């Protein structure tokens, strides 16, 4: 199947109070493997799975390099931007940059992104074709400006075509015991009675990896049965995934709605009744 | 600037048993900005040493956390979720149901 | 791993 490795960063100002919070986390697929944050006398980039202690002190020691020299540099961009919308040092603001390789089916680079946002808004993006930059104002237009004069879409692409790609190679290699193996869920129905005339039907997904998932109640010939209560997919704590999904249904006619799950670790879609 | 109110789930990691050992997880979400307060509660009192994950984000740039601990869930324990961000006008409370 | 250089704004 198709994989992607992903980093996010995040620095957030903090004024009167010294140099901004930085913290940046390394994902593949749904699996989080390598962390830095900058709060420490002595900040590293340090594992996030088991599987990464297979790396060398020269990996972590270049990893830490790179990510104190990327906390610097947006403190650096937060005084810039601080500086482009005219804005007081009193102020808390966040600059958050987003980017990563996706790979195909076929284990070939699919796409490439990057963006940058300022203030939990757009503000610089990186096309897919590797090659321009899209402004969502006049400032940003300046960013890309700046860009443009070092070539930054040329380095960009060179990072997320070669080295993302070859280190995502030998991370799923390193990994694959757990990377690579689908779990599926484990399901139940739970029953709740509201009154003497309705009941609650609770379907759970329990236990899955990776996080894509589809609950759907069915009520006879209506497969999305109206007023399905669904929650976001959250995490177990352990790397896998949970999710349910709930109806109300008259009392006496629980057999006549049928929970549907669907996820990749499954070779069938699973049906369950309460 | 873009603000975010925080979505809350309470919830166990394994399917809640009487005087087993279990973890309780508040997983707040689609926030924004990062800067957030969190508590797990026993019986309205504040549980001390909660761990939290590493701060994360979606493809709309808004953050999420998974705060975490140890707990033994009985029948008469009441364990909830307090939260605080810019967003709200005063703190939130989300009661732990063993069913959700 | 992650880029060494990040880009100025």
């Amino acid at each position: 199947g198709s994989h992607s490795l992903k980093y996010f960063h995040t620095s957030v100002s903090r004024p009167g109070r010294g140099e901004p919070r930085f913290i940046s986390v390394g994902y593949v697929d749904d699996t989080q493997f390598v962390r830095f944050d900058n709060d420490a006398a002595s900040p590293r980039m340090v594992p996030r799975a088991p599987w990464m202690e297979q790396e060398g002190s020269e990996y972590w020691d270049r990893e830490t390099r790179s990510a104190r020299d990327t906390a610097q540099i947006f403190r650096v961009n937060l005084r810039t931007l601080r500086g482009y919308y005219n804005q007081s040092e009193a102020g808390s603001h966040t600059l958050q940059w987003m980017h990563g390789c996706e790979l195909g089916p076929d284990g070939r680079f699919l796409r490439g992104y990057e963006q940058f946002a300022y203030d939990g808004k757009d503000y610089l993006t990186l096309n897919e074709d590797l090659r321009s930059w899209t402004a969502v104002d006049t400032a940003a237009q300046i960013s890309e400006q700046k860009s443009n004069d070092a070539s930054e879409a040329e380095h960009q692409r060179a990072y997320l075509e070669d080295t993302c790609v070859e280190w995502l190679h030998k991370y799923l290699e390193k990994g694959k015991e757990t990377l690579l193996h689908l779990e599926p869920p484990k399901t139940h129905v739970t029953h709740h009675p509201i009154s003497d005339h309705e009941a609650t039907l609770r379907c759970w997904a329990l236990g899955f990896y990776p996080a894509e998932i589809t609950l759907t109640w069915q009520q006879d010939g209506e497969g999305h049965t109206q007023d399905t209560e669904l929650v976001e997919t959250r995490p177990a704590g352990d790397g896998t995934f949970q999710k349910w999904a709930a109806v109300v249904v008259p009392s006496g006619e629980e057999q006549r709605y049928t929970c549907h799950v669907q996820h990749e670790g499954l070779p069938e879609p699973v049906t369950l009744r309460w | 600037m873009i603000q975010r109110t925080p979505k809350i789930q309470v919830y166990s990691r394994h399917p809640a048993e009487n005087g087993k050992s279990n973890f309780l997880n508040c997983y707040v979400s689609g926030f924004h900005p990062s800067d957030i307060e969190v508590d797990l509660l026993k019986n309205g009192e504040r549980i001390e040493k909660v761990e939290h994950s590493d701060l994360s984000f979606s493809k709309d740039w808004s953050f999420y956390l998974l705060y975490y601990t140890e707990f033994t869930p009985t029948e008469k324990d009441e364990y909830a979720c307090r939260v605080n961000h810019v967003t709200l006008s005063q703190p939130k409370i989300v009661k732990w149901d063993r069913d959700m | 791993r992650q880029p060494a250089k990040a880009p100025l704004l």
